[PDB]
C-alpha cells in the first residue's frame, strides 16, 4: 500500500522531470530512484482482475536501466525512456482497478487483491519514496494511532431527508401546528408554522424546536445561519402521514423570534448564539440543535388585522423558518463533498465492470444509504477504496 | 572525504567492487560516501564492515 504510492509518484515525476533539453542536473536523483525501482521489480510476475467484467491480464518485467552520462537530455534519452514508463503506468491502472472493487468484513484496511498482497513483501520495500499527499499522510498516521484530520469544501454529512411532524391535528386538517424540514447535503432548513397565530397560546408565542444529529463529530467549522427557509414559502398540498388524503398548506411568513443555536458534543453545550445571524463558527460538536419561536404581532395595520381573525377560518397560516448551511469543516473520516472527485471514481468503475453487489456496501453504491449506517466496518473499507482512487488519480484523470 | 573501514580485509573486499564492470550505480557511489562516526565522548565509535 505504501509501495503503490511510491510507484505512481515516481512515475509522475519521470514523465514530469525527464523532458528534452533539460540539464542533467535536474534529475539526478530522480533516475537512481527510477533504476531502484527496476532492479526491485525485474524477475517478479503478476496477475490483475478476475471479477466481473474486469479481464485477467498478466504481466512481466524485464528492463534496462537508464543512462547517467549525459550533460542535456535529448530525443534518444527521453523516446528510450517513454515506453518503459508506459507499461509501469498500464500496469498501476490494472492493479488501483483490482483493489477499489473488492472488499471484505473482517478486516477491510488489508489488501484485497492478488497483486497488492504481493507487494506488501519485505523485498518490495526499498521502492518507497516520499508521502507527501493528503490521503497517504493520513493512512500513516492513523496506522500508528495519530490524530488525523480531513479537510472538506461542503461535507455531505447529511442524509437525505424531508418529512415534517404535526404537534396538532384532526382530519379536516384546518387547525395545524409543527414542523417541516429538508436535510440534504450540507444544509438545513426548518420551518414551523402554526395556523392560529398564538391566538390562544400563553403569552401568544409558540414555541419550536429542531434537532439534528450528526453520524461523525466535525471540527472547527465555518457555519452560514440566515433567517428564512425559502423552500417552505409557496403554497402546496401535501400529503397525510399514511398517504391516505392530502391538505392544503398556504403561508404567510413572520420573522423568527428568540433565535438560539446550540452546538452539542455529548450532551455538553460546546457553543451557542442567540440572535446572530451570518458567519458563525463551531469548534467541536456533534449535534446541531435549533431554537426559535413564533411571537403575535401586538400591533397590526388595517391590511394586516384582516389576514389573522378569532374564529375558525383561517386562511392565511404563520410560518416561521431558519436556513443553515455548512461551507467548510474539518472531520477525521472519510466523507464525499463538493470540491474533489474520489466518490465518482469508486462508483464509475463498479459500474462500467458490471460488479455484483458484495457484503459491505450498499447496492449501486448509495451514499444516502451509507451515511444513515456508517458503520466501523464500512468506514475500514470507505478509506482503504478512497485511498486508492487517490493513488490512480495522479497517473489516470 | 577522510573515511575508514574497519579492518584490512573489508577494505580489500570493497575496493574490488569499486573497479568491475557488474556493480550497479547506487552501490560504487555508496562506498565513496559511507562514514565512521568516531564520538569522542562516550566513548562509543561506529565503523563500517
Ligand atoms: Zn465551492
Amino acid at each position: 500500500m505504501d509501495v503503490l504510492y511510491s510507484l505512481s509518484k515516481t512515475l509522475k515525476d519521470a514523465r514530469d522531470k525527464i523532458v528534452e533539453g533539460t540539464l542533467y542536473s535536474n534529475v539526478s536523483d530522480l533516475i537512481q530512484q527510477f533504476n531502484q525501482m527496476i532492479i526491485t521489480m525485474n524477475g517478479n510476475e503478476f496477475q490483475t482482475g478476475g471479477i466481473g467484467n474486469l479481464p485477467i491480464r498478466n504481466w512481466n518485467f524485464n528492463f534496462g536501466l537508464l543512462g547517467t552520462t549525459l550533460l542535456n537530455l535529448d530525443a534518444n534519452y527521453v523516446e528510450t525512456a517513454r515506453n518503459t514508463i508506459d507499461y509501469f503506468v498500464d500496469f498501476v491502472d490494472n492493479v488501483c482497478m483490482d483493489e477499489m472493487v473488492r472488499e471484505s468484513q473482517r478486516n477491510g484496511i488489508a489488501p484485497q487483491s492478488d497483486s497488492l498482497r504481493k507487494l506488501s513483501a519485505i523485498k518490495f520495500k526499498r521502492i518507497n519514496f516520499d508521502n507527501s499527499s493528503e490521503y497517504i499522510e493520513n493512512w500513516n498516521l492513523q496506522n500508528r494511532r495519530q490524530r488525523t484530520g480531513f479537510t472538506f469544501h461542503k461535507p455531505n454529512i447529511f442524509p437525505y431527508s424531508a418529512s415534517f411532524t404535526l404537534n396538532r391535528s384532526q382530519p379536516a386538517h384546518d387547525n395545524l401546528m409543527g414542523t417541516m424540514w429538508l436535510n440534504a447535503g450540507s444544509e438545513i432548513q426548518v420551518a414551523g408554522f402554526d395556523y392560529s397565530c398564538a391566538i390562544n397560546a400563553p403569552a401568544n408565542i409558540q414555541q419550536f424546536e429542531h434537532i439534528v444529529p450528526l453520524r461523525r463529530v466535525l471540527t472547527t467549522a465555518t457555519i452560514t445561519l440566515l433567517p428564512d427557509a425559502e423552500r417552505f414559502s409557496f403554497p402546496r398540498v401535501i400529503n397525510s402521514a399514511d398517504g391516505a388524503t392530502t391538505w392544503f398548506f398556504n403561508p404567510v411568513i413572520l420573522r423568527p423570534n428568540n433565535v438560539e443555536v446550540e452546538f452539542l458534543l455529548n450532551g455538553q453545550i460546546i457553543n451557542t448564539y442567540q440572535a446572530r445571524f451570518g458567519t458563525i463558527v463551531a469548534r467541536n460538536f456533534d449535534t446541531i440543535r435549533l431554537s426559535f419561536q413564533l411571537m403575535r404581532p401586538p400591533n397590526m395595520t388595517p391590511a394586516v388585522a384582516v389576514l389573522f381573525p378569532n374564529a375558525q377560518p383561517f386562511e392565511h397560516h404563520a410560518t416561521v423558518g431558519l436556513t443553515l448551511r455548512i461551507e467548510s469543516a474539518v472531520c477525521e473520516s472519510v466523507l464525499a463533498d463538493a470540491s474533489e472527485t474520489l466518490l465518482a471514481n469508486v462508483t464509475s468503475v463498479r459500474q462500467e465492470y458490471a460488479i455484483p453487489v458484495g457484503p459491505v456496501f450498499p447496492p449501486g453504491m448509495n451514499w444516502t444509504d451509507l451515511i444513515t449506517n456508517y458503520s466501523p466496518s464500512r468506514e475500514d473499507n470507505l478509506q482503504r477504496v478512497f485511498t486508492v482512487a487517490s493513488i490512480r488519480s495522479m497517473l489516470i484523470k | 572525504d577522510a573515511g575508514k573501514v574497519v579492518d584490512s580485509e573489508t577494505a580489500a573486499i570493497c575496493d574490488a567492487i569499486f573497479q568491475d564492470e557488474e556493480t550497479e550505480g547506487a552501490v560504487r557511489r555508496f562506498i565513496a560516501e559511507m562514514r565512521q562516526r568516531v564520538q569522542a565522548d562516550r566513548n562509543v565509535v561506529n565503523y563500517p564492515s
